[PDB]
């Protein structure tokens, strides 16, 4: 059963190599967004502080 | 003020409260299932007021107050409210303490497991009842009204149990449990007095709607034959007076607040209706017992008390079985009692006990007791 | 993922024992 | 105008707000998901390289 | 003022939608994790409720 | 990390088989 | 989009329909066998909205329908919910009408006449289908396992036929037709997930327990020794999300709703289960056909995908079983389709080509037909 080890393996190593990669990936893309919300706040912040 | 060391009863629902003790025909008194609390901010002080008010008391001062019941279309919930309501029942209008005597209780076979397991505890671990004995409500039913046989419509405040009992047995595959009830048909008469330009929101306003319903709600034996006059003409109203004097003057909803437990969909409910869901019962039995079921529709509990109810639901049976059989409804004065009336001759029956739970097997077992003693 | 891995290896046993119990019932058969 | 304007650069503020902390939220929802959810099903993947073995 | 309480309330709009659809994007991308995690553990318990014997 | 379940059932069907090639040795060397 | 006259093949009863033509090895598109209507009052206008709901469609738009089984027990009641549904399951799918292709249809032996005469009936005279076939399930379910023996236990939604067949024959006087299937497995577990607070009612709430029941159910292979631990530890409890967000928790009651099999008198039936009248069908036998139908018990419809059924059945039976001989349950993942694909197998072989039941026979004769021509 060859095919029992393909899956065996393709299962796991395309998985986690595909997957985890996307878990870091986004959480970068997902921690700059998250600096976007900052920079709203500091933008919010800021136009305050213009208007007194 | 009792004269003997009997069992006690009380057959506390999500509507009112009976209770009494084994050995009698009735309770001594009924009480609503309600602890009441102030909804508003006192100015005067020395005046008194407790921080929750029982049964007669909660209902006596209401006005201030917004009131609340434990069981939750026959589960309880507030185990809290209970033991203020069981306290009082027992302690001050019964004039017991539990402790010198065993207790029953009740509750529908099919009913969640939690509130039989919390009668049984409060009783035994709160108030140190000697002993404690959980009741089917549909055999109680069926001892009050001289049967050992019939299908038993509880049609209470919370739910319609109605179950087929044969030679002392039941058929539990043919229990057609529902979601259809006294509380539901409280809330639905709100609505069409709305629709009449008589708006009721309040705990007050409920009691009134409650108690409009109780005096002046019927079934009738025709319902579109009785519609098309009573929505027509005000030779079928009947007034009410409200206590602040103002006058309710109801038609037709006067009997379409009941009408919902044959037209379940009133109140959106899924439903054949309280008479066909009893059909299918008789039914769903055995060829050899459906004879028995089709001339025994046993009653109890609330609504049952409806002017017509016990008229109607022997027509719409009829009307659905076959013929040569005689279908008959058992509908007597104990109506409403049948449960509490019941309690009092299981309690005191010779061959119910050993039936009974004692403190000393509830210490040992805990609460789970209750599913290997009582049902 | 599923476990196809042994829905395979399962087979791959089964005939395995199925074929050693094949012979477990002849050669007790066989007297 | 400016005090509509205002409201509406304030509620704009204050919708950004409930966004910038909905977007955080998403932020770290999403990466809390799959920070566990690709990281605990696709080791319970690698689980099955092992799981599956024998 | 009302210029500037309208561009910002305008602008501070678009970091409304902008905000709002990276959060829409982050639930689509967090239900489709959500998916693929729930496809992931139920493909292997149903495979492993079929496999738990061999 | 392995599944006990797969692991041990695994085993199961290989013990069928050495189980029952052992009985079908044993038996066919008398029978 | 047929490049032949290919028969189409049909599995449809008081559960599911399973439909594609024959020479496939799977059905196209499965639906329930419902029909779904509307039970509230339209408040806006220009919505749409059906009179009626077929298959997926009533199980899509729910939320606001009663839904009704046109098959019960086995058997075709509701003929013109069948059209619409025929209809939905032939064409709308497959885009074959039955017009210029012939359609096998399946039964058992004990399934009373008139379900054989309306599945004839409506395909020829509503349809005008050039042939028809009725077919045991049985003989359907041995062609796709590759057997002309052995006994198909086919616990379906609403009854279970217990069908020996022996070299490609039937052995009529040995089906073993139990009161006993999925719609009351389903019953079941409402009462016990009731029991512990969970209460179904109402349509909606039906198709949830069924869909409980069909994901975290199981029959495991010692139900005394699985409700020992299952009874004592949350370890074996899991979690089902309610489409509202409620999560209920199943725990011992996750294998006793199937349990039922191996236990009728859960449902108030006079029977030892499942595996029992799997052994009867074969005792009823002379010896000479028993002994390859206990080596041949086979699995084939619904609730045979219950984890741990397959392997629990050939336990249960080998434990009634005479001793020395073996025992085995044929149980291929191709079960609970394995109807249809047999259906698939007969309707493309060369010799059943003999078999059909022409319209022009069908015209002649009328509707009994069928019992003439099928089995
Ligand atoms: N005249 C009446 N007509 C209809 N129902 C009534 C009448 N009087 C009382 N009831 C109803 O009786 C119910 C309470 O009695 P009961 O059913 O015995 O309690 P339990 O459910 O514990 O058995 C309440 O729903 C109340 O509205
Ligand atoms: N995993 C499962 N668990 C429990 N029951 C199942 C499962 N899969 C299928 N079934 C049941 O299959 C039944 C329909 O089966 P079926 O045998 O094809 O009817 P029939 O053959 O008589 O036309 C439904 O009641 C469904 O609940």
């Amino acid at each position: 059963l060859n095919e029992l080890q393909a899956l065996i393996e393709a299962h796991f190593e395309n998985r986690k190599k595909e997957e985890e990669e996307l878990v870091s990936l986004k959480d970068r893309i997902e921690r700059r967004r998250a600096e976007r919300a900052e920079q709203q706040r500091i933008r919010n912040e800021r136009e305050k502080e213009r208007q007194n | 003020d009792e004269d003997e060391t009997t069992a006690l009863v009380c057959d506390n629902g999500s509507g009112l409260v009976k209770a009494g003790f084994a050995g009698d025909d009735a309770p001594r008194a009924v009480f609503p299932s309600i602890v009441g609390r102030p909804r508003h901010q006192g100015v005067m002080v020395g005046m008194g007021q407790k921080d929750s008010y029982v049964g007669d008391e909660a209902q006596s001062k209401r006005g201030i107050l917004t009131l609340k019941y434990p069981i939750e279309h026959g589960i309880i919930t507030n185990w809290d409210d209970m033991e203020k309501i069981w306290h009082h029942t027992f302690y001050n209008e019964l004039r017991v303490a539990p402790e010198e005597h065993p207790t029953l209780l009740t509750e529908a076979p099919l009913n969640p497991k939690a509130n039989r397991e919390k009668m049984t505890q409060i009783m035994f671990e709160t108030f140190n009842v000697p002993a404690m004995y959980v009741a089917i409500q549909a055999v109680l039913s069926l001892y009050a009204s001289g049967r050992t046989t019939g299908i038993v419509l509880d049609s209470g405040d919370g739910v319609t149990h109605n179950v087929p009992i044969y030679e002392g047995y039941a058929l539990p595959h043919a229990i057609m449990r529902l979601d259809l009830a006294g509380r539901d048909l409280t809330d639905y008469l709100m609505k069409i007095l709305t629709e009449r330009g008589y708006s009721f929101v309040t705990t007050a306003e409920r009691e009134i709607v409650r108690d409009i319903k109780e005096k002046l709600c019927y079934v009738a034996l025709d319902f579109e034959n009785e519609m098309a006059t009573a929505a027509s003409s005000s030779s079928l109203e009947k007034s009410y007076e409200l206590p602040d004097g103002q006058v309710i003057t109801i038609g037709n909803e006067r009997f379409r607040c009941p009408e919902t437990l044959f037209q379940p969909s009133f109140i959106g409910m899924e439903s054949a209706g309280i008479h066909e869901t009893t059909y299918n019962s008789i039914m769903k039995c055995d060829i050899d017992i459906r004879k028995d079921l089709y001339a025994n529709n046993v009653m109890s509990g609330g609504t049952t008390m409806y002017p017509g109810i016990a008229d109607r639901m022997q027509k719409e049976i009829t009307a659905l079985a076959p013929s040569t059989m005689k279908i008959k409804i058992i509908a007597p004065p104990e109506r409403k009692y049948s449960v509490w009336i019941g309690g009092s001759i299981l309690a005191s029956l010779s061959t119910f006990q050993q039936m009974w739970i004692t403190k000393q097997e509830y210490d040992e077992a805990g609460p789970s007791i209750v599913h290997r003693k009582c049902f | 993922a599923s476990m196809d891995a042994i829905k395979k290896k399962m087979q791959m046993l089964k005939l395995d024992k199925e074929n050693a119990l094949d012979r477990a019932e002849q050669a007790e058969a066989d007297k | 105008k400016l005090k509509e304007a205002e409201t509406r650069a304030e509620f704009a503020e204050r919708s950004v707000t409930k966004l910038e902390k909905s977007i955080d939220d998403l932020e770290d929802e999403l990466y809390a998901q799959k920070l566990k959810y690709k990281a605990i099903s696709e080791e319970l993947d690698h689980a099955l390289n092992d799981m599956t073995s024998i």
